[PDB]
């Protein structure tokens, strides 16, 4: 719907940016730049946190014209957010490994 | 009661065929238990089936599944019967594979 | 619905616990405790297996008031389970890497 | 629906094969076979690309009997594709780490 639809687009974009930053963070690690990697992960987390917060509201007040039913876009939004959050967390672990690899 | 297990990395679509087969089995009092599983369980779950049926999308896997379950009749579901969601037709093919197997 | 809804909550919680255990398993690896990591991974896998089994039933007998349509919560449940299973598998790989890192 | 449903099955299978190839690619890396790993990742990527392309069309012309509503299977298809694509990317990173580990 109007906002919900536009909001989902924002969430999808936000989730996408989050992943983008995460991968970029990893790239920094490959260059041996732990400082920049750390900074990038932090920002990525904050982006996800804000996105997750918005989704939380979107789940607490789930729309849906019918009784129990909810906004269809919710699951779609969750899909992007869940994937991005998971990816970022794993990427964080990967970055930590790069640090252990000494490099 | 004989166990008819259907395998396909997409239970949702096969799941609809399983529900129609169960309806038919009830209508004609056929003593069978019908379950759908993802292809990843063909070796684990197949050991307990009386007949193993593969969805048409996983036909290329027939030789591998036959070697995995050398003591079970294994066959691919007719693509037309599958696409049309013919619960009675597939139920018939399964009972046939069991009979042709016991003699 | 009644059970399906309560069941999904259980699945979501189970999936969440599974991930929690997986991350905890990884943490054990970081401490150089391969034994505890291995044990935690095994339990996580078992938890997912039970959760996946329940979902399998939920997909084979997909509800849905209308014709083809299915229970909406199914996809939601799948989302959590798919994410958790994937995360756990990757985490397992990450743990194996820690072992190769000697530490 | 007819095609959309059969198409989703194909996508699910394709996504599953993609992951399978990805894990296999990783396995090659563990054996110290960087060449085979690289080749497997490339094919896996191509498989996803084709799958993603098909999904793109499935999202641009989203079905749905009702106004705004879209095909339910779309999200399901996206779930498998998103998970598989993400898994491969992370697996690719994991393989690169194996290369850095020298082995």
């Amino acid at each position: 719907a109007e906002e919900l639809e536009e909001v989902v687009m924002g969430l999808i974009i936000n989730s996408g940016q989050a992943r983008s930053l995460a991968y970029a963070a990893l790239k920094q690690a490959k260059q041996g730049d732990f400082a920049a990697a750390k900074a990038m992960m932090d920002q990525s987390r904050m982006a996800l946190n804000e996105a997750h917060l918005v989704q939380t509201k979107l789940i607490e007040g789930d729309a849906g014209e019918g009784k129990m039913k909810v906004s269809l876009v919710l699951v779609e939004a969750q899909l992007h957010l869940m994937t991005s959050m998971l990816a970022r967390e794993l990427i964080t672990e990967l970055i930590e490994l790069h640090e252990k690899l000494k490099a | 009661k004989k166990h008819i297990y259907l395998f396909s990395s997409a239970g949702m679509s096969t799941s609809l065929l399983v529900s129609k087969m169960r309806a038919q089995a009830e209508k004609y009092e056929v003593p069978v238990i019908i379950e759908a599983f993802p292809e990843t369980l063909a070796g684990e779950k197949g050991q307990n089936a009386d007949v193993v049926l593969l969805g048409p999308q996983i036909a290329y896997m027939l030789p591998e599944i036959q070697r995995l379950l050398p003591n079970k009749p294994v066959e691919v579901i007719d693509s037309l019967l599958y696409g049309k969601v013919d619960g009675l037709g597939v139920l018939k093919a399964a009972v046939a594979a069991i009979k042709k197997a016991a003699a």
